[PDB]
């Protein structure tokens, strides 16, 4: 139902989600964050049921962050985001099964930039870019025809803007204000807010 | 509901109550659950209370339109075929249960008719839901060849059996007396059950209600 | 198959008055379409201020009244007092909540003297919620004397009418006269009517025999 | 149910000379209301009124088809129709459609066309007739209203006390209902006059 | 059942109604539906009677004992995430319960919402119950960040009487309360009827 | 309800019980389950009660108006012909048992059965209802090719109380008749 | 239990001066065939109470185990002390309640007659729990057949001897001989007194069929 | 899923409608049009299913212009409305039910201007104002507060503007323009369309 | 499946057929429906086959133990009980139709029945199976009090072959045993 | 037809040379009981060609009624012209697949063996419609249990005499007394040759039971 997006560039991430919390018809909060930093440099996005989004990534969290305490050093995005597949697919198989999906962003001081995809059936994926949601049909074959393995991180924002133009035009759910973060060697940056003047 | 039946020596006497629920609330504390046929025939409804009136009224019109064509006095049993022709035709789904009863040149005859079109000839029957409470009455008491108040005594008592069961009635025990000749029917036969008195004042004042608009429209 | 759940009638009546408290019940226990016996009443003296009374499913008023009534044992020889009526509302919530997954199908009122001597009357739920009102209605008549009770005692929807307080003799007469119009309209309704008045004196009980259809 | 699914309360009442009948205002679908001003009581005939309750739908289907029988009623017989004629002819109505029933359970209330004496009778979904000598009752808040009867009615009563009979009876019993209200209007006729008067009611 | 609650320069303002039914019938019209947990904190009663009324009172259960351990008062948004995993544990076994948290806290004021369903959102305004969809757009016309504390009392009494207006399961009386930066303090409790002929003329 | 025919050397005889039945309560207590269609032809009827009245009413109306266009006494097999013509024609609508006996001028005594389902067979003896599982293993070693009309209702007197010994939806009173030549003896045996 | 395979039927009891006299059948029917034509359904508990019940009968040999145990074991002890009839009614209700809240209930239907201290007593144990005491008590179809015929009785006269009671228990058993698809012609009839628990053997009916005449 | 409005006046009736003929995710038409012009001072709102619309509403179109042309004079509105209501109660106990729901907007000379409610199970009403859809839950408390029966027709514009906010705030779908209609003594104006510039 | 237990005087008679069916398909031609627990205590089992197999070996794995310790031969009684004790306790998880019959030397023969339900009650002579139903009125009609032992190996000769008559889950071959003092006598009758 | 009361079981067939022999046996079973013990199954077409059937009972006597008048129906007419057995096979069928497309079917199976201008013929017919022609048919369990010995020794010897057909035959009916549940002791034969129609009699099997001897 919320929208996600992961545009990868050579040595960014470039992630972006909407800010809507609504509840069956009315919009009860238009300021949502999605985001969640995990360390320095990783970042977690998800998308799922009304408890098992902020019970199950705060799990990951605060899980993650004794792995900083304890050893002195920091994981991988490729080992983090390996450890979040094994959590569902040993809690799938019991009474409480946690329904989310999830898409993570890293960068590497070794391994450069990093992307996965995440499955509400634990399945792992290293995409160029991904999406979620119902706006995920209408929008990646925008990103698909546009897309550079060699692109710089000005035409990717203004590749997000014409990815988030027609989720304005042909989609029936409102979604006015997207928030963009970006990941690089130096951390986490936060750009500025996309809204919409429709008319 | 609970209406019997009963044949003694000379006729046929009728008993019924007068109690229409709806849910498990009394709807009506005084209902007729005895309907005319014919000046010999009468019958007793029970089940669903549209059902059985608008039964009973076709039946005796088509008894009102052969009699008079035919210039004599009906039969009990020309009654008993048009009914059960009737209503398995409809293979049950009017629900009707009635107690069939009356005087012809043969002598009196009683039947039972149930909504699929099954019909018996029986000296007593008993139908409704407190027929159960009313049929322990009769094995008990009963006797062939009673006199009057004899078999008028045993109905009275077989229906205030289940007055005081569930179901029973805000009670008139209703009667219906065919013989040979005499034609009677008792509305207030026996009022078992009372209503206590109010014993507060409840004096409502003459411009206790607030009114927001008046209108006045007088007539011929 | 095999259902846990059966309804039984019954029509349970409270009153709180300025320093009295009056509970009444008919003794009715019934069915389906059938009538078990005429003299079962539903009020229960827990202590010498509260009486409760209890309606619905008969087996779970038969467990509930005997755990309460332990727990008032237990209670005093922990703390070598007796408990108030607001002790025992808070009490039984905890109790109905317990089952939360498995109910109790009875409706209760406790009615009785607080600590400054004034009537109290505290409703229920089937899993636990309470409030204290003025006068409440349980049972299967429960619609049918809410609406009257509006008119008499908390005067609603009356013009140019002075709020006097409520006496006891006034409020006899007011309860004889609600089960009465109740037991004719009413099929569960009936044969008796058991009446508690709870005061500073003791607890005084009183029958007023009902129509017996 | 189909019944609540918009709510109602028809109540009609017996005096000494003189005969009432109240309804509500509300009109709604089954928690939100449209209007305030549904008509539920319409005029057959001087001094003779009928009450409907029930799906809104054959409220206002059966009030037409009921009107378009009694027009050519009153034609081919330059009488008028009797109170007891009537209820034949709504029972013959909806008996018609025994299976596919209309959702409504009429009120009638009025006076004899020639004497003074008083008629009130109500009807089942499926057309069976119910005359009492007190009152009759309608609608979804039925129990409660059943409640308010029993203890106010008095036999023989003016036409003062008893508009502040059935007064009381409907503001008690209807601001006890959930899904009733928003406005009472009554109308008590006798021989010499008709007299409609609107109530103060809670608006909630 | 229809409550709202909205934050502004002076506090947070609580209002609700006080019906309840069960089905088509009306139980009673004197629910107390804000609950008082503290001399700091208040919690409402939006679906479900007892479910609203045990966990709340286990929550004023667990707030006493934190501030006896540690000699310092609770803060708002620790109150509304221990409320959160009480009821996150008993998730799809069928409860109901759409609270609200309300006090200060030493970062100000403080709202957050708490679903049954395990929504916890913050936020400056909300409405809650059957009618609350009524209360939204009543609302959000007069709302303003620097409005005046009896404009703030005309606005919340104004918005709760549309809802008992077109909703059939809203009425009876109408409950205020305001939050102060020391605590909360009850403003006024006003019958509808009251208000028609005030509003209406 | 159990139901009973056995033919002999110079016609049948017929028997059953009566306790008409509805869940576990007994609504008619004394039932004359054989019904009269000829003057020479009966027949037993089991299965729902107003179903079967309607068929045995239809019957005797078609076999009483065929017989007087003849000028002659109906034949037992062209009776049992007109049930299995409507029975199996409104079958999944009837729950009929129609056991059809009765004596006849060109072949004596015979005995037909029509079960729930609607074909038609000629027997020496029959049995059919509710309570007829009971005494199958009765009904066969006991009988004897060759009895008299004596030995016959002392036959199905004692193979009914068997059937009739507690069985809920058997019991209450013996009803037997014997269609002969010469007449219709019925007779209704208690103690 | 879920599914009841052997059951009874109808059990009566009525008090009288100085005693409980309750009286059932001898029948072990499955679904409609009566299978069993000779058990008893009527146990006789120690010197004061008595017990007869109704429903499933394997249920009922349980209940025979296990109040047949606690009797004895309290005699062994010697204190001068025995369980009153309604300590058994008190032990029972508890025991179906219990096992009703498991979701696995027995399917019985019990009474209980018992005299001590000059006392009478009649008690009615349900399978949901529900007991209740009355002057008179009957189950299954008796409840609807026979119970109109003790209230009868009862409320034009309260109190009865012991040749009345008897008498008219023997009318009761009789109508439900008619009428009942699962009656039995053969039963027995006991009886509490200050002199101990009594039970007669299998007494049976006399019938009417004089009707049967009538078309 | 649609919204309507019926904004009553003392001497005109304002209407208005949305223009989106959404497909399940995709919005197929920006522009669509459910006014229906029945005749020469009465219009036809309707909202229901895909095609019970188009079928139902077009034979009472073409029904009211052959009482024009056979007796030489118009309808009223309130005989026009209550046309509209006999022919769904006649085909409602049938095989074929319509599911649509209406509201009816009309001008008379003797009686002045007059508004209709209609049920998808044929339940007339007189308002001064309605509405139909989602939105019309949140937007109704609304127009129940600023109502005046003596208002001008500029000020109903601003009431309707008003009105129309809301809806772009705190209701899910995107619903971007809005047709407006007014009705008086003169006939059907057409008024300017109603669009959003959101942020 | 039919089975049949009949006391005399000296001691008991066992009767059964075999026909282990499946559907409408005979699986097992020639079947042991009765079995040995103790020397003098036999038992004929009848439901679900997988069933009766587990509760009769765990019996005889109770009775055999039980027996050695007393160092005395057990009751019949005894060994009822021990059915009782599981079928009550595992129902609505079996199926079994057990009669238990045998000699004592306390009592002499002995015939117990504990059907599905799981009550315990002695008889003197006891049916059981699926094709019991059908023999029901002949053996009250034909059973007499005071028989030989070699009028109740003719009496259940003639009462399991009248329900393996044709009936679909009895019939195949008739498997006979007579339990006494002296021994036990166990022979197959076909023709 | 939705529920099948009294029904038949297994058909045999099979051809020789000149002339096909068809049995079954004379059962009327309902549902386990078999309620009647002495039926026919097979059906005595004019001179050539000859019915067998399984499936319900009553559907078979309306179909013997039918397929009676029109035999009569063409040698009233006296043209030299009567039903070839392909003739009634296809008429059969046309029959039943009408049947079903109304969905009230005829609970039948059915097997047609005919001789005609030197030629054997054996027709299956389904409920379904479905029809074929093979050297050998056997329905219900027959098909699982006495046609592989059909196809066994037809494919080692394709022709057959009248003596080895029938003599192979009653092997098989032996074999279905052993497993099917619904068997019976006693069936008739039927065969047609270039003299016509030829029913025998009831006659019986020849088991063994030599392995109730062993455990």
């Amino acid at each position: 139902m919320e929208y996600l997006i992961g545009i990868q560039g050579p040595d960014y991430v470039l992630v972006a989600s909407d800010r809507v919390a609504a509840s069956n018809i009315v919009q009860m909060k238009d300021d949502h964050d999605k985001m969640f930093k995990m360390s320095e440099k990783i970042l977690l996005l998800c998308v799922g049921e009304a408890g098992d989004t902020v019970q199950f990534a705060e799990y990951i969290q605060k899980n993650v962050q004794l792995y900083k305490m304890r050893n002195g050093y920091e994981l991988s995005p490729t080992a983090a985001a390996n450890f979040t597949r094994r959590n569902l697919a040993d809690c799938l198989r019991s009474r409480t099964p946690y329904h989310v999906n999830l898409l993570l962003a890293g960068y590497d001081e070794h391994e450069g930039p990093a992307l996965y995809y995440m499955d509400y059936l634990a399945a792992l994926a290293k995409a160029p870019f991904a999406a979620h949601g119902y706006g995920a049909f209408l929008t990646l074959s925008i990103l698909d025809r546009y897309y550079t393995p060699t692109i710089s991180r000005e035409r990717a924002v203004e590749l997000l803007r014409k990815c988030l133009e027609e989720l304005q035009k042909r989609f029936i759910l409102n979604l006015p204000t997207f928030s963009v973060r970006i990941i690089d060697k130096n951390g986490i940056h936060d750009l500025d807010n996309i809204s919409f003047p429709k008319q | 509901t609970t209406i019997a039946g009963v044949v003694y020596k000379d006729g046929i006497v009728l008993g019924a109550d007068t109690r229409a629920t709806e849910g498990m609330v009394v709807a009506d504390k005084n209902c007729s659950k005895i309907h005319f046929i014919s000046p010999n025939i009468y019958c007793c409804g029970a089940g669903t209370a549209a059902d059985t009136d608008m039964t009973t009224q076709l039946i005796s019109s088509n008894l009102e339109l052969h009699s008079l064509s035919t210039g004599r006095l009906p039969r009990v049993v020309t009654a008993n075929r048009m009914l059960k022709q009737m209503l398995f035709r409809y293979q049950g789904y009017i629900g009707a249960a009635l107690v069939l009863g009356g005087v012809d040149v043969t002598g009196p005859h009683l039947y039972s008719i149930y909504p699929h079109g099954s019909t018996d000839k029986l000296p007593y029957v008993t139908m409704g839901s407190g027929s159960l409470a009313a049929m322990a009455v009769f094995e008990d008491k009963f006797r062939p060849d009673m006199e009057e108040e004899e078999a008028k005594n045993l109905v009275s008592e077989a229906i205030a059996a289940g007055i005081f069961n569930d179901l029973g009635s805000g009670s008139n025990i209703d009667l219906c007396v065919i013989s040979k000749n005499k034609l009677d029917f008792l509305r207030p036969y026996t009022v078992p059950n009372k209503k206590g008195t109010r014993l507060g004042r409840y004096r409502c004042e003459k411009g206790t209600t607030a009114v927001l608009t008046e209108k006045i429209t007088p007539l011929e | 198959r095999f259902s846990p759940y059966v309804f039984n009638g019954g029509t349970i009546l409270a009153i709180a008055g300025e320093d009295f408290a009056i509970v009444a019940s008919d003794t009715r226990l019934s069915e389906g379409f059938s009538i078990h016996t005429r003299d079962s009443p539903k009020c229960y003296k827990l202590t010498d201020k509260t009486v409760i009374g209890c309606s619905g499913f008969h087996g779970d008023c038969l467990t509930l009244t005997k755990i309460i009534e332990a727990r008032l044992k237990m209670y005093k020889h922990s703390n070598n007092k007796a408990m108030t009526t607001g002790a025992i509302a808070a009490m039984l919530s905890t109790i109905l909540y317990s089952r939360r997954f498995f109910p109790y199908y009875v409706y209760n009122i406790i009615g009785g003297l607080d600590e400054e001597g004034k009537g109290a009357v505290y409703s229920f739920d089937p899993v636990g919620s309470y409030q204290r009102d003025s006068f409440k209605a349980g049972g299967s008549a429960s619609a049918m004397l809410q609406p009257l009770l509006d008119n008499q005692v908390g005067f609603k929807n009356m013009q140019n009418v002075e709020h006097v307080p409520l006496s006891l003799d006034r409020a006899m007469r007011l309860v004889k006269d609600v089960f009465i119009s109740a037991a004719e309209r009413d099929v569960y309704t009936g044969d008796a009517l058991r009446i508690c008045i709870v005061t500073k004196e003791g607890i005084r009980e009183e029958t007023v025999s009902l129509r017996k259809d | 149910s189909i019944m609540s699914y918009n709510g109602g309360a028809v109540m009609a009442m017996k005096g000494k000379n003189c005969v009432a009948i109240a309804a509500d205002r509300r009109f709604g679908i089954q928690a939100q209301m449209v209007t305030t001003d549904f008509q539920k009581i319409f005029p057959m005939g001087d001094r003779l009124y009928i009450g409907l309750a029930g799906l809104a739908t054959d409220v206002q289907t059966v009030a037409q088809r009921l009107k378009f029988r009694l027009n050519l009623y009153e034609l081919k017989e330059g009488r008028q129709i009797k109170p007891y004629t009537l209820m034949s002819m709504v029972a013959n109505l909806l008996y018609e459609k025994r299976f596919g029933p209309y959702y409504t359970e009429p009120v009638i209330a009025g006076l004899d066309p020639k004497t003074f004496k008083p008629f009130i009778c109500s009807l089942d979904l499926i057309g069976c007739p119910m005359v009492t000598d007190d009152f009759v009752v309608s609608g979804t808040c039925a129990e409660q209203m059943y409640g308010m009867c029993e203890s106010l009615w008095e036999p023989n009563m003016d036409p003062d006390h008893l508009f502040e009979t059935i007064s009381q009876a409907m503001l008690n019993a209807v601001d006890r209902d959930a899904v009733s209200g928003m406005g009472v209007i009554v109308h008590i006729i006798e021989k010499d006059k008709i007299t409609t008067r609107t109530l103060k009611a809670r608006m909630d | 059942t229809t409550t709202l609650a909205f934050k502004f320069r002076h506090g947070v303002i609580v209002a609700a109604d006080s019906r309840a039914t069960a089905g088509a019938y009306i139980a009673s019209q004197t629910v107390k539906k804000v609950i008082e947990i503290n001399p700091y904190l208040l919690g409402t009663m939006a679906g479900g009677a007892a479910d609203c009324s045990f966990w709340e009172r286990l929550l004023a259960r667990q707030c006493r004992i934190y501030e006896l351990r540690n000699k310092e008062r609770i803060s708002v948004a620790a109150a509304s995430k221990l409320l959160a995993n009480m009821v996150y544990q008993y998730k799809g076994m069928g409860l109901s319960m759409g609270t609200m948290i309300c006090g200060w806290d030493k970062r100000g004021p403080g709202l957050y919402y708490v679903d049954s369903e395990g929504n916890r959102i913050s936020g400056a305004t909300f409405s809650v119950g059957s009618g609350s969809v009524y209360a939204y757009g009543v609302m959000d016309r007069g709302y303003s960040y620097d409005l005046e504390v009896e404009q703030a009392y005309d606005l919340a009494r104004r918005a709760i009487y549309q809802a008992t207006y077109r909703d059939a399961y809203s009425g009876g009386a109408v409950n205020l309360y305001h939050v102060r930066e020391d605590g909360w303090i009850r403003v006024s409790s006003d019958n509808v009827a009251d208000l028609h002929e005030k509003y209406s003329g | 309800t159990t139901i009973m025919a056995v033919q002999f050397d110079g016609g049948v005889v017929l028997g059953a019980d009566s306790r008409t039945t509805t869940g576990s309560y007994i609504a008619n207590r004394v039932t004359d389950k054989l019904t009269p269609i000829h003057d020479r032809i009966f027949c037993c009827r089991s299965g729902s009660a107003a179903d079967t009245q309607a068929v045995a009413d239809a019957v005797t109306y078609q076999l009483g108006f065929h017989s007087i266009e003849l000028n002659e006494p109906p034949l037992v097999h062209t009776a049992a012909s007109l049930f299995k013509e409507m029975c199996y024609r409104y079958r999944e609508d009837l729950m009929a048992g129609i056991i059809i006996a009765g004596w006849d001028p060109q072949e004596g005594g015979q005995v037909y059965s029509v079960p729930m389902g609607g074909m038609m067979v000629r027997q020496s003896f029959a049995i059919g209802g509710s309570g007829s599982s009971y005494i199958y293993g009765y009904v066969d070693a006991t009988y004897r090719e060759g009895m008299t009309k004596e030995e016959c209702l002392q036959f199905t007197a004692n193979a009914l109380a068997l059937a009739m010994e507690r069985d809920g939806s058997s019991g209450g009173v013996i009803r037997l008749a014997a269609i002969a030549e010469s007449g219709v003896e019925r007779q209704v045996l208690l103690g | 239990t879920q599914n009841p395979m052997v059951t009874g039927t109808s059990v009566l009891g009525v008090k009288f001066e100085g005693g409980v006299v309750i009286a059932a059948d001898m029948l072990g029917s499955y679904g409609s065939l009566a299978r069993f034509r000779n058990i008893s359904r009527i146990m006789r508990v120690n010197n004061s109470t008595m017990l007869g019940a109704s429903g499933d009968y394997a249920d009922f040999q349980y209940l025979k185990q296990v109040l047949g145990q606690m009797v004895i074991d309290e005699e062994l002890l010697g204190d001068g002390h025995s369980y009153s009839p309604r300590a058994i009614h008190s032990w029972l209700t508890r025991a179906m309640y219990s096992r009703r809240s498991k979701m696995n209930p027995l399917w019985n239907t019990m009474v209980i007659g018992g005299y001590a201290d000059g006392e009478s007593f009649l008690g009615y144990v349900d399978m949901l729990g529900v007991a209740y005491e009355a002057p008179s008590l009957a189950t299954g179809y008796g409840a609807y057949l026979a119970q109109p015929l003790l209230r009868e009785v009862l409320e034009k006269q309260p109190v009865l001897s012991q040749t009345e009671a008897r008498d008219l228990v023997e009318r009761c058993m009789r109508v439900l001989y008619y009428r009942d698809a699962r009656s039995y012609n053969r039963f027995q009839i006991a009886t509490v007194t200050e002199k101990g628990v009594e039970i007669e053997g299998p007494l049976s009916t006399e019938t009417n069929w004089d009707i049967a005449h009538m078309i």
